[PDB]
């Protein structure tokens, strides 16, 4: 709406304060009384570092100040404003912050809170501004298109300037989790000018917001102030920004269900006692504290020098697999599997059915040794391709052993393998089951009640072998389809095969996250002397 | 005779939490760290009551 | 009750009460028979009354 | 068979995801008669540079490159469109025929 | 009633089975079994029943 531009701005000084216990909100919404308990989760720590950014103004002398950066969304927010009157008007959230990528807006309109998540064309300097304390104009964005969410509350407030000793303070926090965005609300008055005030408060839970974002940036939309003319200048009025982590701590209610005082479980060893015993006042004695002073952040991965591509073309795009009854065993070794290539391919899989391991922890378990099985069967048939399965490929063409640890693929393809070729054969009539992974390529000429009846005129003799009727213009079943059974086996054998994982840097002496082909911990790393 | 029962599947596919943790997801996972759990438990449990 | 409550809970972990969906009252659940109950009885070969 | 926790594939990784303890239930079924006829604005995306979150989706039409970014042209080398078409039309097999 | 229970006979014939669910027993143990009565329901569904 004709954003306002700034020609020379001063360069942000990132002093950092202290915040003595603030920073705790209410992390569920079960009710409770006159307990203790123990949670885990992201929340900010007690005497952590706050980064403020100033935006006052004089005169002269002195160029403008308006700290808006790019503020990094790892994994939440706190923030903390000491404005008076009003100048710090809302957030915008977003991954890039530009019109090919969607963004979100939660600001103070004025007369509004407007709530939209857009493609939006931001300025280089969001901003609203206002003259002779009433609301002139918003100057946020400039094109907004390709949206749905758009919610609108009625508001008021007081956009005439005042001065004084920043009496207000408001703070908030901010995380998104499975497509929630979460706000949270807490106000109290304070008097302080330029440093974080002391104390301990409590986040209440305000929003809920529904929109799928991928949120790793942060920006702040602040007001401009004019003496009733064109030119406009800046107000007093500095915020300050802290950062979430993974940690401990203990929370008390009271009869009313309020948290009067909560713990920051390993702070100080006073904290650490007051973390284990579950209470906030302890007898005199010693006691045996449990460990939580203890944060192992970095990840540490070890793979092999393995780097070629996997032949999957040669497996799953290739002519002419054999029959059921004669099916064919590949070795497949010294590769690196990588799954996603075979998404660019026309053929999709129908089953994709894991037994021994998660599908989704394929990409970082690496195997000893890989085995392969090829053929095609009826298309109805597929079902039987399982640990512990009965029917004729079950027991007289292919078996499973029921310790199966491995995956079964399948996929269906009747436009290459029904017009020409069709030499499709599986096995009838055989005089008892068969072993797991066995195969019988065998031609000798079936005869009931006794064998070998060495012709095919008389009574009761019968062809072991039966053929697929594939053609085209048949239905779902009946239908050729493609089956590749593979086999692994985990060992403290050497790893051939290990998929697609970038290796780090060795680190020691630190307690970290580490993972040597699939064998994920958590300690320290030291070298040794063992044989 | 504590320390040797830490090497016992009770009922789930490997006595090790490293083992069960990085080749199931996290849905399949519990099912079987309870056993280890309770094992472990009433080893604990054992060891106390004599 | 809070504004937004629906039942309440016990340290013991189980409804106690309840708040009624068409008339917004709170009522009380406690279970239709506690308290032990004992039978003094002679011999059943002695006598019948207890 | 996709749309369940715990799934990998081009639409649990770069299209949309299930968490894991997902709380609810799941519909399908077949609509070939009504959506086959000259619709032609059936897409998925391909082509993505790492998994995407649970409840979370972009809609974003930039030109992507194959071991690097920010690619300017199609006839760059390695460099692909993003989103690839559903081939819908009538007298197709059933696994390609489109599900609400 | 008072028969044998060959399955491996219906494999001759031209119909194969795309459900063969089994509550209760395995299907892989059924030759060894020896049953005290059993029933059969049939009818005709729409193929997405099923
Ligand atoms: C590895 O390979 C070897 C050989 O290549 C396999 O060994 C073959 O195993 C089968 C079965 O295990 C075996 O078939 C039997 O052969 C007998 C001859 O020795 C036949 O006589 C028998 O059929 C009838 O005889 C039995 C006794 O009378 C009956 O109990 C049986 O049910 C059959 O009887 C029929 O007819 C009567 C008539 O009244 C009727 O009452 C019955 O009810 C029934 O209808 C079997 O067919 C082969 O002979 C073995 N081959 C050799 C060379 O010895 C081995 O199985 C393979 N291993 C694996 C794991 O596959
Ligand atoms: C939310 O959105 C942001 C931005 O839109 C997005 O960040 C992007 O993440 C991807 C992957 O995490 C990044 O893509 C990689 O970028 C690196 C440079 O940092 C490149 O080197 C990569 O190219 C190759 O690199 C290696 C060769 O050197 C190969 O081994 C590798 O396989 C790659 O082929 C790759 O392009 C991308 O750069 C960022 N974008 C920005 C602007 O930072 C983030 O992932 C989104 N969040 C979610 C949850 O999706
Ligand atoms: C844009 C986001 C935004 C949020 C999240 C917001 C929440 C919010 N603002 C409030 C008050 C208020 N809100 C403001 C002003 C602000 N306080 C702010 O969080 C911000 C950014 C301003 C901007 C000037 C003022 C002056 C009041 C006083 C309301 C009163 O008189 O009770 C209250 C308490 C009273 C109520 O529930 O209505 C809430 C929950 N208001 C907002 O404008
Ligand atoms: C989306 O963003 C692009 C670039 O960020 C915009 O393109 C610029 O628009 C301004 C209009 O003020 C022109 O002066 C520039 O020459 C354009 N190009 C560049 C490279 O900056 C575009 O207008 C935005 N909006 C859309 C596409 O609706
Ligand atoms: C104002 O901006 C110009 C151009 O960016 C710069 O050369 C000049 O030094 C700036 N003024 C001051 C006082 O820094
Ligand atoms: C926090 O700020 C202090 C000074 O205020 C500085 O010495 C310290 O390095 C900062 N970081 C941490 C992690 O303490
Ligand atoms: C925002 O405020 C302006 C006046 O400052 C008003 O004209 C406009 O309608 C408001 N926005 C909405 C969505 O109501
Ligand atoms: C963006 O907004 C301006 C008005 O400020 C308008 O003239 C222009 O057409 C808009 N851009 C598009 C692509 O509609
Ligand atoms: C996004 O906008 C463009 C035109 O600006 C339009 O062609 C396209 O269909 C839109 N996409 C969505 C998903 O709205
Ligand atoms: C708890 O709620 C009651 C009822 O509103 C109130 O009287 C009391 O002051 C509150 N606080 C405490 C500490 O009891
Ligand atoms: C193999 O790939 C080629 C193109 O690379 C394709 O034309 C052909 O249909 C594929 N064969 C299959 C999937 O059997
Ligand atoms: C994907 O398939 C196309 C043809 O369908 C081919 O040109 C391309 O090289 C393949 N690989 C990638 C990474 O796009
Ligand atoms: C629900 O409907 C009943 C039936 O008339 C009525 O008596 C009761 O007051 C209603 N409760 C409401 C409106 O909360
Ligand atoms: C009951 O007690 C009498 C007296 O000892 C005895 O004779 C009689 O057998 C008892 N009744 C039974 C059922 O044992
Ligand atoms: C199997 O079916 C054929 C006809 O397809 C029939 O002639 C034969 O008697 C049946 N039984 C055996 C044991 O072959």
């Amino acid at each position: 709406e004709g954003c306002g531009i700034l020609s020379n701005k001063s360069n942000p000084a990132l002093t950092q304060y202290f915040s003595s216990r603030r920073g705790f909100y209410y992390f569920d919404d079960t009710f409770r009384s006159s307990v203790r308990v123990l949670t885990t989760g992201y929340f900010l720590p007690f005497n952590s570092n706050l980064t403020g950014y100033s935006s006052r103004n004089s005169v002269t002398g002195r160029l403008i100040q308006f700290d808006n950066p790019n503020i990094p969304f790892k994994d939440g927010l706190y923030f903390a404003a000491t404005e008076r009157s009003n100048v710090i008007r809302g957030w915008i959230f977003g991954s890039t912050l530009d019109n090919t990528t969607q963004s979100a807006v939660l600001f103070n309109n004025g007369t509004h809170i407007v709530i939209n998540v857009c493609n939006f064309y931001f300025c280089q300097d969001p901003m609203l501004a206002v003259a002779n304390g009433s609301h002139f104009k918003s100057w946020v964005f400039l094109n907004a298109t390709n949206c749905t969410y758009n919610r609108v509350h009625g508001f008021e407030i007081d956009p005439s300037p005042n001065t004084g000793s920043f009496i207000h303070l408001r703070e908030h926090v901010f995380r998104n989790v499975d497509g929630f965005l979460y706000v949270y609300h807490n106000y109290e008055r304070v008097d302080v000018y330029d440093n974080f005030p002391q104390g301990f408060s409590v986040l209440k839970p305000i929003f809920k917001l529904p929109f799928g974002l991928n949120i790793t940036q942060f920006k702040v939309i602040m007001t401009l102030f004019s003496p009733t003319t064109s030119s406009f200048n800046a107000d007093a009025s500095v915020y300050f920004v802290g950062h979430l982590k993974p940690l401990t701590m203990l929370a008390e209610f009271d009869e009313n269900g309020t948290i009067t005082d909560a713990v920051d479980c390993s702070q100080d060893p006073l904290s650490e006692l007051k973390c284990t015993t579950k209470s906030l006042t302890v007898e005199k004695g010693i006691y045996q504290t449990s460990n939580f002073r203890v944060s192992p952040s970095t990840e540490v991965v070890r793979f092999p020098n393995i780097t070629n591509l996997c032949p999957f073309g040669q497996v799953f795009n290739a002519s002419n697999f054999p029959s059921v009854y004669a099916w064919e065993r590949l070795r497949i070794s010294d590769c690196v599997a990588d799954y996603a290539v075979l998404y660019n391919s026309s053929s999709s899989f129908s089953t994709f059915k894991c037994y021994g391991v998660s599908p989704t922890k394929l990409n970082d378990l690496c195997f000893s040794s890989v085995y392969a099985d090829y053929f095609v069967v009826k298309g109805d048939d597929v079902r039987q391709i399982a640990p512990a399965q009965t029917g004729v490929i079950a027991d007289y063409n292919y078996k499973l052993p029921d310790d199966f640890t491995g995956c079964v693929l399948a996929w269906n393809t009747n436009s290459v393998d029904s017009k020409s070729g069709n030499n499709f054969y599986y096995r009838l009539f055989r005089h008892g089951k068969i072993k797991p992974y066995e195969r019988d390529i065998s031609n000798v000429l079936y005869n009931s009640a006794g064998g070998t009846c060495s012709s095919i005129s008389q009574l009761g003799c019968y062809e072991p072998l039966k053929s697929y009727g594939f053609t085209p213009t048949v239905g779902v079943g009946y239908q050729p389809y493609r089956v590749v059974v593979l086999s692994f086996e985990l060992l403290n054998a050497p790893a051939t095969v290990c998929g697609p994982k970038k290796s780090t840097e060795l680190v020691k002496n630190k307690c970290v996250n580490f993972n040597f082909n699939g064998l994920t911990g958590t300690g320290v790393l030291t070298s040794s002397t063992k044989k | 005779t504590l320390v040797k029962q830490l090497s016992s599947n009770f009922g789930a596919i490997s006595s090790v939490l490293n083992d069960i943790l990085s080749r199931l997801d996290k849905v399949e996972a519990e099912v079987q760290i309870d056993r280890l759990i309770t094992g472990r438990l009433q080893s604990l449990q054992t060891y106390v009551t004599q | 009750f809070q504004p937004f409550q629906q039942f309440g809970r016990d340290v013991s972990d189980f409804t106690d009460s309840v708040r009624d969906p068409k008339t917004f009252e709170i009522l009380d659940i406690s279970p239709c028979s506690y308290g032990g109950v004992s039978v003094i009885t002679p011999g059943t070969n002695t006598s019948k009354a207890v």
